[PDB]
Parts: structure tokens; sequence; C-alpha cells
């Protein structure tokens, strides 16, 4: 959750309270890298799963 | 004499400690520091009314129970009698019954809690 | 990604898994924290002719209702009935 | 052996540090005794790694 | 005070009680030591003790009254008491039984000498003996609560307010009309 | 004298704050907040705080969201019920000062009107980060305690 | 210049697992018995 | 599509059984379970060591308010009040009036930060970039009185961190 | 000589008791990937002496609605009775050696509950009254099954001495021959000393602090102390009833040695299970021991009884 | 766009806690595969209306 927040922080400025999606779509595009590093976390949480 | 010293030595540094824990702190009591404590709110009747026990008729079952390690807590010394043929017929046959009436609270779902 | 080769076989076995491969911290796989400057694109509304906002104006397009009925042939259904959903090819039981 | 490998890494921490004095300074200001590649220092005295 | 700063407004209350007082909890807490001392057994000395409340809201008014300045007042309750039946009316309220006997003013200063030994907060002192059994002054002459606007209030409206929580789990739940008021001296 | 209360200050402020208890008390989103700092990341734990469910086992109240009038009752109740001595830490805007539902009919404008507060950590929510500056401000805080030096000069 | 914003890589990001992976482990059930009468013959001996 | 959580029949050879009657006398998966905790227990802990080490922050962070000036020194905030009008929290309190020079400059600026919801929209709003909220978030307070921000603090908040707030606002401005 | 032999038993337990505090928040921390306790002291271990100090500086309370001379009471039972558990072990030497070690500390026991059912009933509140209750449950679960346990295991052995189980297991473990009943012996523990999955009488995410809730600085810091004094106490008393540790009269500092690592590594896996599991249920709890463990372990009681029969392996009684 | 993603649905068959807890284990698995379309097929353009 903590490295989750940190997409939530890095597209907003905010961890939890974003107000990043809008009516007519979202406030700022995605900064660059930032594909590269979900990508990153994804590649291992369904492990997080399993341990869970 | 060696007991009857320990015993003491033990309650006698427990009720030091509850002493010094209680005139050492500064105190600042007042009704509603001192108030029943139950989640932010005030409690909602007595906690001396009554508490039904759904675990009555396994607790009086106990009672029973507990009372067979009287009868078995002897079998160590038992077993060096010269009449073990006796005593292994009346080991096994105070275990079994007490097996039997664990069985037949069992089978009459005497172990069940009432809800 | 410090441990030695015994703890990581430790882990590894007592685990069952092979944990070094997805290791939870993130070391240097990660983007670098300065980035070029982006360039973002335009929307299709960034055009010098053939482009007048009454044409794209969707604000202007919504009516108010429609009154069916006001109180001043074969049934219907609101819509046609769901289908039913198949099962997944993907793990059908978990 | 690893595990002597290991404790020497425990050492040039201590010799890292400039000595046990200045090893036990880090120990108990920052709870932290890894020893790193100094970045910069500020003009107030923080050190940066 | 009076000649320094002439024009001040100087309030000379009886003995206060409330909640966090050193009076009526004063009293109460006697019971820690089983009978209450008092001297003469407190048939001697007369009390009339006045609420907190009363008292703040006298000072409260002596701001803002323009007449307040350079004047006395006597902060006193409506009712005087015989020390006796005082204490014996804090231990009805409190629930507590209550067993008087009376201590000559001499060995009863070495009791309040004793006290004075802790480094603290002392539980008693021999001058907390002498004004507890101090009778509060009849000052006619200087205006009272009246005077300010205050009504004061009986000791019997507040006294469960302050005595409620030296009962035991038993009592803690008893009225305030359960305790007869204590006899007053007309 | 002064040199051996100054010892002992330092002693019992050493100890209170190095075994701070907060009660287990969370209103709303900066609760979410509250936990991260217990997450492994910042680990609370590992600086001597630790939550108790109990206000009777707990030093710090942490007023983590915003209080309604219908809770008011509730956490002044908490609070008298901790024993002394006892530290408020408010956290976030809607405990701060009503926050973003500062002009509502059912919220109490900052929890300060209910209990006294020692430390203000500002934020919609704070960090867990910033809640750990709080933390240690409040630590900080209470290594200034005199109450010994104090009583040796009355 | 032409437009840069954040875009996968060309030929798309590598597989992510997401089924749930429970191995196997330990032996039989006689096994395991096995093992217990074993150790209990042994120490009554 | 959808899939089947838990409608599993379990085989009845005597195999089977007999694993089974394993796992509930020998406790084998309860076993595994104390695996988990074990590998856990030898891998290095997440936490960092705060203060002496900080988390990881982006340049669109937002924290503490500041007031932003031209690099002559001139304030940038033209009083336009647009940051008041969005502010969702109301926690904007803005006067002006002609400055001695005929500027247009506030003579009240307030921030609530007890209001605010540091959402950010004010600096959105802003045209001229007066108003940014800042990197710091370490500014906790031992009273209420010291959140409630006027222009005095605002301006100082920006004279102390502009070589920052300029070098995020840099990095950032061309997603705006 | 004797009394400084009573300080040198009774002042290392409550260190050590202080110290396991300090280890449990470090080895559940690595557990949960975080640390524990780092910055109070170097490694965190200054952390038990402050808090120590800290709670017997705290205001005590006594509740408006409690039971005076209960509620105090019921503490100083708790701490008396954790530390008499500890007279009778021999390690390899009891403080008090007697005949019937294994009788007095199941005695002991038994009068140890009632700190908590009067703790619980004098605080005069319904989480404390829940949690007492819970505690008369739990050891209506555990204590038949318990005593019979041991006496499967002393039937080996011959005697309710201590002592003689370290010459019982001279030549091999007690375990090998009985690890089955280890394994219901070592769950019989954590619910004896309500160490979790089966810490029901304070239950935090029930009960909020169950039985104890409204106890407060030192009063709550002897009940605190008192239940890790058995969570070590407890283990001790495994390892020298499963584990043997050899006991060389010359050299009974050797003993002491590997008789301590067994209990250090025993009370370790408490804090490992905590770390695992959940919770039982206070009824499930029941009837695992009655409906599972009974069942088993009078068979087995059985079993050992004739076992050193039919192979004429019956113990003497010295 | 979720009509571009593939994805199952858990369904439970006892309607209790467990058959719960196992719908939303599975749903954060099925969460991964929808991250992992989200990442390939992320489109260029603008990301708010163009519509001022
Ligand atoms: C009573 C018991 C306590 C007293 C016994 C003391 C025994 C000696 C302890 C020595 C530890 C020193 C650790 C060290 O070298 O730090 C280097 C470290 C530098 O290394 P690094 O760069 O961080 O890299 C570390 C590894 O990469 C990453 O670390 P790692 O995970 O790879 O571990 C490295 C090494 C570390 O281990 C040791 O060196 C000690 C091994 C003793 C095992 C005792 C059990 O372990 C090994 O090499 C493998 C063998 C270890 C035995 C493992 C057995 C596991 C139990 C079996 C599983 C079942 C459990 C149920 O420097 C420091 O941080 C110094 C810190 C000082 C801490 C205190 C050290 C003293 C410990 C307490 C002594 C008593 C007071
Ligand atoms: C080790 C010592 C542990 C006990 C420590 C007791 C003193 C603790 C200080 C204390 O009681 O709080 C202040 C408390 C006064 O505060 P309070 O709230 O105003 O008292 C409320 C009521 O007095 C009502 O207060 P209560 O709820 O405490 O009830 C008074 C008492 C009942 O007291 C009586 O009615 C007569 C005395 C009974 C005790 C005599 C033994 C009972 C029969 C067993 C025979 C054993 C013989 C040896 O309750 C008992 O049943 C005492 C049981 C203690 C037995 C200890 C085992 C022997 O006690 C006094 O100092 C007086
Ligand atoms: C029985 C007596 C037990 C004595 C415990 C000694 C306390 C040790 C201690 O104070 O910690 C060192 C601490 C260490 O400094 P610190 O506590 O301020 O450290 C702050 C946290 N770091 C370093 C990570 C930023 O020294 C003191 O704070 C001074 C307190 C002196 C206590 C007086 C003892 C008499
Ligand atoms: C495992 C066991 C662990 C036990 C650890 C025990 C603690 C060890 C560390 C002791 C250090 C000294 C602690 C002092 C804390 C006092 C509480 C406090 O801060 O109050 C502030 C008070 C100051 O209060 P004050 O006078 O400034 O004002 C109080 C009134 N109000 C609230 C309005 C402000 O300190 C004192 O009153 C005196 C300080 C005494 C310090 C020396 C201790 C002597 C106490 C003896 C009491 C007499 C009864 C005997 C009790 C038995 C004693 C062994
Ligand atoms: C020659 C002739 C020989 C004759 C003798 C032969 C005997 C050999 C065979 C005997 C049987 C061996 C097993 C004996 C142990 C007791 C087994 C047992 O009771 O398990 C069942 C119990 C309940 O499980 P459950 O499935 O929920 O209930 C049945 C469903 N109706 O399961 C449980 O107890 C659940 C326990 C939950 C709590 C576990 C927490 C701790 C787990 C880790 C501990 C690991 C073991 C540590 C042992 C330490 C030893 C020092
Ligand atoms: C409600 C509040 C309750 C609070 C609880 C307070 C704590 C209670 C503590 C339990 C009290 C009962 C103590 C029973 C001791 C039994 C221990 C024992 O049996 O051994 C001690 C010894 C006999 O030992 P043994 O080996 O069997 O025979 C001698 C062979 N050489 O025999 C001796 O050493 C002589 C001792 C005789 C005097 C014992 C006095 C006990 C009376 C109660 C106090
Ligand atoms: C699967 C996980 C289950 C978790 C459940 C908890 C299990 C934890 C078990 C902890 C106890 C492990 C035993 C510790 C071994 C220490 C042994 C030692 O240091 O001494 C050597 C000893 C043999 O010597 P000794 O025991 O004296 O001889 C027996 C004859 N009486 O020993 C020789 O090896
Ligand atoms: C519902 C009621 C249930 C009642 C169940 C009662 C079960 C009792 C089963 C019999 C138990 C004893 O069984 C009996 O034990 C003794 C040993 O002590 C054996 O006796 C054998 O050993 C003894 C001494 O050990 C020798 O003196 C003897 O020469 C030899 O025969 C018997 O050969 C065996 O038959
Ligand atoms: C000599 C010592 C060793 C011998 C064993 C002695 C104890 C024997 C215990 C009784 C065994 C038979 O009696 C017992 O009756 C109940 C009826 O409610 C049966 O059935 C019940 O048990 C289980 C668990 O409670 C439930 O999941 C089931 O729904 C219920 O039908 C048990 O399957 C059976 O085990
Ligand atoms: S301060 Fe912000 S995050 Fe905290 S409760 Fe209020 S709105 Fe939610
Ligand atoms: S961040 Fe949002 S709530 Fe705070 S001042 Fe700016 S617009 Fe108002
Ligand atoms: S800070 Fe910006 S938006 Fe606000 S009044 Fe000044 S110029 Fe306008």
């Amino acid at each position: 959750r903590e490295k989750m927040f940190e997409f939530y922080e890095r597209v907003s400025g905010a961890r939890m309270h974003a107000a990043y999606v809008r009516p007519g779509g979202v406030h700022q595009d995605l900064p660059l890298g930032l594909m590269d590093d979900i990508y990153e976390f994804s590649k291992n949480f369904s492990l997080r799963i399993d341990e869970l | 004499m060696n007991l009857m010293l320990a015993l003491l030595t033990n309650f006698t540094l427990a009720t030091l400690l509850v002493i010094i824990a209680f005139w050492l702190p500064q105190l600042n009591v007042y009704s509603e520091k001192t108030s029943p404590y139950e989640c932010g709110f005030d409690p909602m009747g007595s906690a001396r009314l009554p508490f039904s026990m759904k675990f009555f008729l396994v607790a009086i079952t106990f009672l029973l129970f507990d009372l067979e390690i009287a009868l078995l807590l002897p079998l160590p010394w038992a077993s060096q009698t010269a009449n073990l043929n006796t005593m292994l017929t009346m080991a096994l046959f105070l275990i079994i019954l007490l097996a039997v009436s664990l069985a037949y609270e069992w089978t009459q779902k005497g172990l069940e809690w009432t809800e | 990604a410090s441990a030695t080769r015994f703890i990581q076989w430790l882990r590894n076995w007592a685990s069952g898994r092979d944990l070094q491969a997805k290791l939870q911290l993130r070391y240097q796989e990660i983007s670098k924290r300065t980035q070029p400057p982006p360039k973002l694109p335009v929307g299709p509304s960034h055009k010098l002719s053939n482009n007048y906002y009454c044409t794209r104006d969707g604000r202007r397009e919504a009516m108010p209702p429609s009154i069916v009925m006001s109180s001043q042939k074969k049934a219907v259904s609101p819509a046609p009935p769901i289908k039913r959903w198949e099962l997944s090819q993907d793990e059908p039981y978990l | 052996m690893e595990l002597l490998q290991v404790l020497k890494r425990g050492l040039q921490q201590v010799s890292g540090h400039g000595g046990l004095r200045g090893y036990l300074r880090v120990l108990f200001r920052a709870n932290d005794v890894r020893v790193g590649t100094l970045v910069g220092e500020d003009k107030y005295g923080n050190k940066y790694y | 005070v009076r000649e320094t700063f002439p024009e001040a407004t100087i309030i000379k209350p009886a003995e206060i009680f409330g909640r966090e007082d050193r009076f009526l909890n004063y009293f109460a807490n006697i019971r820690w030591f089983g009978g209450v001392p008092l001297i003469s057994l407190g048939k001697k000395t007369v009390k009339q003790p006045v609420y907190i409340v009363d008292v703040t809201k006298g000072i409260i008014n002596a701001i803002k009254d323009p007449d307040a300045r350079g004047k006395t007042f006597a902060f006193v309750g409506p009712s005087r008491y015989l020390l006796f039946d005082l204490v014996q009316y804090v231990f009805a309220v409190a629930h507590r039984p209550f067993l008087p006997y009376p201590l000559p003013h001499f060995a009863y200063r070495w009791i309040g000498r004793l006290f004075e030994i802790s480094p603290f907060e002392p539980w008693t002192t021999r001058d907390k003996v002498e004004r507890i059994h101090t009778t509060d002054k009849i000052l006619p002459h200087l205006p009272g609560l009246e005077d300010l606007g205050v009504e004061a209030t009986p000791l019997e409206l507040k006294a469960i307010e302050v005595l409620r929580r030296h009962r035991t789990y038993r009592w803690l739940s008893s009225e305030i009309e359960d305790v007869q008021p204590a006899k007053t001296i007309p | 004298g002064e040199y051996v209360v100054a010892k002992l200050d330092d002693l019992i402020n050493w100890a209170r704050r190095s075994s701070l208890w907060p009660m287990t008390f969370g209103l709303a989103c900066c609760a979410v907040e509250m936990m991260h700092m217990a997450a492994p990341r910042y680990d609370m734990d590992r600086f001597g705080v630790v939550f108790r469910a109990s206000p009777r086992q707990s030093d710090v109240m942490i007023v983590a969201g915003t209080l309604t009038n219908k809770m008011a009752p509730a956490l002044r109740k908490v609070y008298d019920q901790m024993p002394e001595p006892r530290y408020v830490v408010s956290m976030g805007s809607c405990a701060n000062g009503g926050g973003y539902y500062h002009y509502s009919y059912s919220v109490v404008r900052g929890c300060d009107r209910i209990v006294p507060v020692d430390i203000y950590v500002p934020g919609c929510p704070p960090t867990a980060e910033a809640l750990l500056y709080g933390i240690l401000q409040l630590q900080k805080k209470i290594k200034r305690e005199k109450r010994l030096r104090i009583w040796y000069r009355r | 210049s032409k437009v840069k914003q954040d875009m996968p890589p060309v030929g798309g990001y590598g597989p992510i697992d997401y089924k749930r992976n429970l191995p196997r482990r330990g032996l039989s059930g006689y096994s395991m018995f096995a093992v217990g009468i074993g150790a209990l013959l042994f120490g009554y001996w | 599509t959808y899939k089947y959580v838990n409608l599993r029949e379990p085989s009845m050879d005597m195999k089977s059984v007999t694993d089974r009657a394993a796992q509930t006398l020998l406790w084998t998966e309860l076993i595994r379970g104390l695996g988990m905790t074990l590998s856990y227990l030898f891998r290095e802990p997440a936490t960092i060591n705060y203060p002496f080490e900080k988390g990881p922050l982006s340049p669109r962070f937002r924290g503490e308010h500041a007031l932003r000036r031209y690099p002559s020194g001139e304030e940038r905030c033209i009083a336009c009040k647009l940051c008041e009008a969005v502010c969702p929290a109301q926690a904007i309190t803005i006067e002006a009036e002609p400055r001695a020079d005929g500027s247009r400059r506030t003579t009240r600026y307030d921030i609530d930060m007890t209001k605010c919801i540091y959402c950010g929209f004010c600096q959105e709003a802003c045209p001229v970039d007066a108003i940014v909220e800042g990197p710091n978030f370490e500014f906790s307070t031992e009273t209420h009185e010291e959140l409630l921000y006027n222009k005095e603090k605002l301006l100082n908040n920006g004279d102390k961190w502009e070589a920052e707030i300029a070098a995020n606002i840099q990095a950032d401005y061309l997603y705006r | 000589m004797f009394m400084i032999n009573i300080l040198m038993l009774i002042i290392p337990i409550l260190l050590a008791v202080a110290f396991l505090t300090l280890v449990e928040r470090k080895v559940l921390g690595y557990m949960q990937l975080r640390k524990g306790p780092n910055v109070v002291g170097p490694y965190g271990l200054l952390q038990p002496i402050a808090d120590a100090i800290k709670l017997f500086i705290k205001e005590p309370l006594r509740p408006a609605t409690s039971s005076a001379s209960m509620f105090i009471l019921a503490p100083i039972m708790a701490l008396g009775l954790a530390l008499t558990m500890w007279i009778p072990l021999p390690m390899p030497y009891p403080l008090i050696n007697m005949n019937l070690g294994v009788l007095f500390m199941l005695a002991m026991s038994s009068l140890a509950v009632y700190s908590i059912l009067w703790s619980g009933w004098a605080s005069n509140s319904k989480y404390a009254l829940i949690g007492a209750l819970r505690a008369v449950a739990q050891t209506i679960s555990y204590e038949v099954t318990l005593a019979i346990i041991l006496l499967s295991v002393l039937l080996m052995s011959g005697s309710f001495t201590l002592s003689t189980l370290i010459t019982t297991q001279e030549q091999m473990w007690l375990i090998l021959p009985a690890w089955p009943l280890a394994m219901m012996w070592f769950i019989s523990t954590l619910a004896e000393t309500n160490r979790a999955p089966f810490d029901l009488t304070e239950g935090e995410s029930e009960l909020v602090s169950g039985f104890n809730v409204e106890y407060a600085a030192g009063p709550f810091a002897l009940f605190f102390m008192a239940e890790y004094a058995n969570i070590i106490m407890m283990n001790i008393f495994t390892a020298i009833l499963f584990l043997g540790t050899s006991h060389n009269p010359h050299m009974p500092e050797l003993y002491t040695i590997n008789f301590t690592i067994k209990s250090l590594l025993l009370t370790m896996s408490f804090l490992w299970i905590r770390a695992s599991y959940p919770r039982f249920r206070y009824d499930q709890l029941m009837h695992l021991l009655w409906k599972n463990f009974l069942p088993l372990t009078l068979a087995l009681c059985m079993w050992h009884v004739s076992l050193p029969i039919l192979t004429s392996g019956i113990p003497p009684q010295t | 766009v979720y009509d571009q993603v593939e994805f199952d649905v858990p369904i439970g068959s006892r309607g209790d806690c467990y058959d719960r807890y196992l719908c939303r284990v599975e749903e954060m698995r099925q969460s991964i595969r929808i991250i992992s379309q989200c990442l390939n097929k992320m489109p260029p353009g603008e990301i708010k209306v163009d519509d001022a």
C-alpha cells in the first residue's frame, strides 16, 4: 500500500486525496517513467498475494 | 521454613511494588476519570447483572472429570504393586468408564453450548 | 539483496518460493528521479480551420427529457434479458 | 567462509567511522552504523551520504 | 493593597465549596483515619460557606460594575451552620460512617504539626486546623453578593456535585433528596 | 538539591517520552495515515510507540480525523479516562480546526474545543512522515518538562 | 519536436503473473505416519 | 466470464484421505504457515531510519504554502482573488488596494491552514504562479494560532523555500 | 545464604521478563518486515527500562464502581504466584526440592486463575467481566487434559519429583517416546498462559483489553510481568518434561547452559506462533480440548499405563 | 474502457465470510490482470476533454 501511495503522489502530489480524476478527464498527464515503475510493482505483487 | 520464607518473599515483593505504584505517582482524581469504561459512552445497566453461561453443562461435567485425575494420579505409585494383574484391569476400567461418560455426553449433545 | 547465500537458501526453503527473483524492496530497477522534459500532445480541437465551437459543443446538444406520458400490442421489458455468463477458460475453478 | 566475510564488514564499519569513538557517536546519535559515500556538506554542518 | 491601589475592589469570601475545594473535600477525606476529630466536638464554631460559582460571578460582576471600585465585599453563603452539623452533613451526603470524637486544641495542633513534615502538599497543618475552627464573621456593614447581582447558592443544591465521588459503589446513585438538610443557625 | 532534581526530571522525562503509548483511537481518513506510520516503512514501534486499546493503558491520544458533535462526548470521555500525565496530538485539518467541514452544522470546529492539545499536525491528511514528525516533536516537548525543578523551587 | 509522454515500451511489457501459486510440498501421509511410529518404537525401546 | 472461488469436491482415495488425516493430526498446514513468517524473519526489513532517511516524494508534492516573487523581488500576486474563489475550504482571505506606486497588490493574504485541505487548487487557479504548495511537510506546531498564516508568514515561506520551489516548478510545469 | 538464593532467583526472573518484552517486540517486528525497538538504547536495549519506569510513575486508577480490596489483591496474587512457580524448578538444582513438585505447580497454576477472575470481577465493568468469564471457560477447556497429559509422561518417570525427570531422560529425550503427548502439552501451555492463538481473556480486538481493561500504571505492570514470567516458566517446564538435559554433578553450569538454550528456543516459538495464526473463538477452544485432545489423551493414558507393564519397563519409585 | 479489458468475476458458493474473503483475494489477482492490459494498451493523446 505504501508503494501504491507513491503512484498517487507522483501523478497528483498527494498520497491519498489525489483529486486527480475530474469531470472531463484527469488533472495532469502521467509523469515520464511512471508506467515503468507501475510495471515493476505489478510484476511482484501476485507473489505477495500468495504469501497472504 | 524455606518454603514459607520463599512464599513470604514473593508476596512481600509484589505488595511492595503495589505500594510504590500507589504512593510515588502524582494523582489527579475526579469523577469522569474514575467512571466505568465502555468505549466512550456511559454503561447501560450494571455490570453486576446476571451473565448467562452457555457452557454450564460442560462446567458441571468438569467437576466430575476433574475428580478422575485424583483417582488416576496415584497410578505411577500403583505400578509398583506386586498385584499387577488386578492393577492394570482396574486402571483401564476407570479410564474406559471416563471415556464412556465422555462419549455419552458427546453423543447426547451435552458439549454443545446453548444458544 | 545483501543477504548471504546460506540465508537466501534458508528463507527460500522456509517460504517454498524463490524469493530473490521478486524482492519486495526496490533497488535500481526503478525509474530515475530526474527525467527528461515531456512534450505533451494537443487535443483534436487544436485546429486553425473547420473548428467552429458550435459544431463541437456537447453542453448545447443536451435536451430536456422526452415526456412519454403525462396526465396533465405486445408486452415489453426495460431491455432484453441479460445473457447468462460463461465460465472462464483462463481458470474456471480457483 | 561467508560468516567471516560478514564479520569483516562489521569491523570495516568501525574503522570507516574513524575509530571506536566515531562508531559509537553515530550509533547513539543515529541508531545506524552504515558507511556511505560522502555526497556533500552544507553550511550548517549537515553531512549527506 | 488598600493604600497602594485605593480604587481596588477587595473581596472577602468565606470558605468556598466546589469540586476542587479544600473544604468539603477536606472533611470527606478525614474518613481515612477512622473517626472525625473536632475541637469542642464542632459545637463552638459556625461557618457560612459560599459556592465557587457565586464567588466567580461576583468577581466578574465587579469588573463590569462601575460602583465596585474602592469597595470591600463579603461573599458569604445563604446559611450559617454549626461545624458539627456541617461535617455530619458532609458524611451523610457521602454516605460514609460518621464517628465524631472531641479532640482538645493542644493535642490537635500536635497532629497538625506532624502532617506539616511532608515536603509535598500537606494533608493538614496547624494553621488549617485554626481556620477550620474559626467562627465565620458577620459583617453587615460590607456589601455582599446580592449587591453584585448574584443570588447565593445553598450548600444543599451543590453538595452532591462535590461529594458523590467520595461514595462507594453501593451508594454512588443515591439522589439529592435522600439526605435531609443540616440544621441551620437562624 | 538543584542537581538531584535536575537529573530526576531527565530520568522521568526520558522514560515517559521513550515509552509513549497512543490510544487505539482513529476517526476518519487521517487514521489511515496513522496506520501507515505503524506499517513497516516507518515502524512507530521502533521509537517505543505502541498502540494500546484501553484508555487506562494509554499516554497519548491522537485525534485522527473529523470530530462530529455526536462523537464529541465520547472523545472527551476516553480522554478523561486516561491516567496522567497524558498528551493529545491533533492530526489533520478536521481535528485542527474543522477543515473542509468547518462550516458544517454537525462538526466540532477543532478538537481543542473539547480537549487540550499539545501538538497540531497540519495536512489533509498529514503524510505518515509528517505525523511521525509530530510524534517526535511531542517527545521533545516532554524532554523539556521541569516538573521536579519547579516543585523544588515551590 | 516529436511528442514525448509516458508510454509503454515499443514491444510492450513482459508477462505479469497473477494466478494463485501455492506449490505442493511434503511427504505422503503414509511416510509421515511411518516416521512417527518409528520414532515411538525407538523411544519405547 | 466468471470463476468459482470455492467449489471443489475433494478426492476420496485412501491415499488422499490418508494425506488429509496426516494434515489434521500432524498440523502440516499450520507448520507450513510457520515457514512463511520464518522466511520473513530473515528478510531485510523495509523500515527507513527517519529523520536521517526520508521517504521519496515527487516534484508535484502538495505541502506548505508560500507566496513567490519575480527575479527582481517584486511579488507575483496581483490580488486577482482567483485562488480565494476556487478554494474548496474557504481557507483563503484577501484584501487589496492600490499600492503607494499604484500597483495592484494585497494588503491581506491569510490562509487558515486548519481549514485548508492541501488540494492544490489555489496554485492551479493562480495565473502568475504566486501562491504555491511547497515541498515542506514538517511544520507541525504547538498551538492552533501558529497555523493561521498571514501574508508576512507566507512571504517568508516563499523566501525560505524559493530555491527548492523553483526547481520543482521547473521539473513539472511542462505537464501543466 | 537462603535469602540470597531467593533474590538470585526472583530478581533475574524480573530482568528476563523485562527483556522478553523487548525480544518479543523485535522478533515480531522482523517477522512483520519491520525492526521493532532500536532507538531507546542500542538495539532497543533500554526500552524495557523506560517502559518499567514510565508505568510506575503513571497515575494508578481505582474505578468508582470497583471492589477496592479485590481490585488491589488481584495483581499481587498474579505476580506472587508467578514467582512461586519457579521455586521447584531443577536448574539443575531446585530452590525448594519437593516430592510432588509436579502437583505443586498444578495447584499454584489453578490458584493463579483467580487473579484473573477477581481482577475482572472487582473491576465492575462489562468488558472486564466478559474477559473474566472467558478465563473460566479456558480453564475448563485445558485443566482436565493438562493433568492427564502429565500423568502419562510421569508413568515413564515413576515420580512426581521434577528432578527425577532429569534422571529419566539421561539417555534420551522423552519427546521421542511421547511426541503425541508433547504436541498436546505444547498446545495446552499456550491455552494455560492465555497466549495466542488462545489470548482470549484479554482478546484485544474483541474486548478492548478484557479482564484488566480498568488497570493502569503499576497495577497493570504486575499483570503484564506475571504473564511473561508464566511464559518462560511453562517453557522451562516443557524443556524439563520433554527435552531433558544431561546433568554432570561436577559441572552443573553445563546443564544450566544447555537447559537455558532449550528454554529460550521454546519461548521464542511462543512469539513465533503469535505472529503466525489468527485467534480462536473461545467455544472453539473448548471443543478442541474436549473433542480432540481429551479422547486422545485418555487413550494415550491407558497406553502409557500398559506399556511399562507389557514391556517390563516400569520405572523405580526413586 | 472497461469493455476493452479481459477479467473474470469471482463467484462464491456458500455466501459466508470465507467465500467473500476468497472473492476479494481473487479480485486482487484480476486487478493485476487488468493493470497489465492498461499498461500495454495505454494510448497517446490529451488527458482532458479538448473543450475549454
Ligand atoms: C520494576 C519496578 C520499577 C519501579 C520504578 C520506580 C521509578 C524509579 C524512578 C524514580 C524517579 C523519581 C520519580 C518521581 C516521580 C514523582 C511523580 C511526579 O512527577 O509528580 C510531580 C510532583 C510535583 O508536584 P508539584 O508540587 O510541583 O505540584 C502538584 C500540584 N499540581 C498538580 C497542581 C501541579 O513531584 C513531587 O511532588 C515530589 C517529587 C518526589 C521525587 C522523589 C520521589 C519521592 C516520592 C516519595 C513519595 C512519598 C510516599 C513514598 C512512596 C514510595 C517511594 C519509593
Ligand atoms: C505402538 C503403538 C503406538 C500407539 C500410539 C500411537 C500414536 C500416534 C498417533 C497419534 C496422533 C498424532 C497426533 C497427536 C497430536 C494431536 C492431534 C490433534 O489433536 O489434531 C487435531 C486438532 C483439531 O484439528 P481440527 O481439524 O480442527 O478438528 C478435527 C475436525 N473435526 O488439531 C489441533 O490441535 C489444532 C491446533 C491449533 C493450534 C496450533 C498452534 C501451534 C502449532 C505449531 C506447533 C507445532 C508442534 C510443536 C510441538 C512442540 C513439542 C515440544
Ligand atoms: C465396561 C467395563 C470395561 C472393563 C475393561 C477392563 C479391561 C482390562 C483388560 C485386561 C488388562 C490386564 O490384562 C492382564 O494384565 C496382566 C499383567 O498385569 C497379564 O498377566 C501377565 O503379567 C503378570 C504380571 O505383569 C504375570 O503375573 C502373569 O503371569 C502374566 O499372565 C495378563 O496376561 C493380562 O491378561
Ligand atoms: C478409551 C479412550 C479413547 C476412546 C474414545 C472415547 C471418546 C469417544 C467420543 C465419542 C465418539 C462417538 O460420539 C460422537 O457423537 C457425535 C454425535 O453428536 C458424532 O457426530 C457429531 O460429531 C462431530 C463433531 O462434534 C460433528 O461434526 C458432527 O456434525 C456430529 O454429527 C461424532 O462423530 C461422534 O464422535
Ligand atoms: S483532515 Fe483530511 S484526511 Fe484527515 S479526516 Fe479530515 S478530510 Fe480526511
Ligand atoms: S490547497 Fe486547496 S484548500 Fe488549501 S488553500 Fe489551496 S485551494 Fe484552499
Ligand atoms: S495568489 Fe495568485 S490567484 Fe491568488 S490573488 Fe494572488 S495572483 Fe490571484
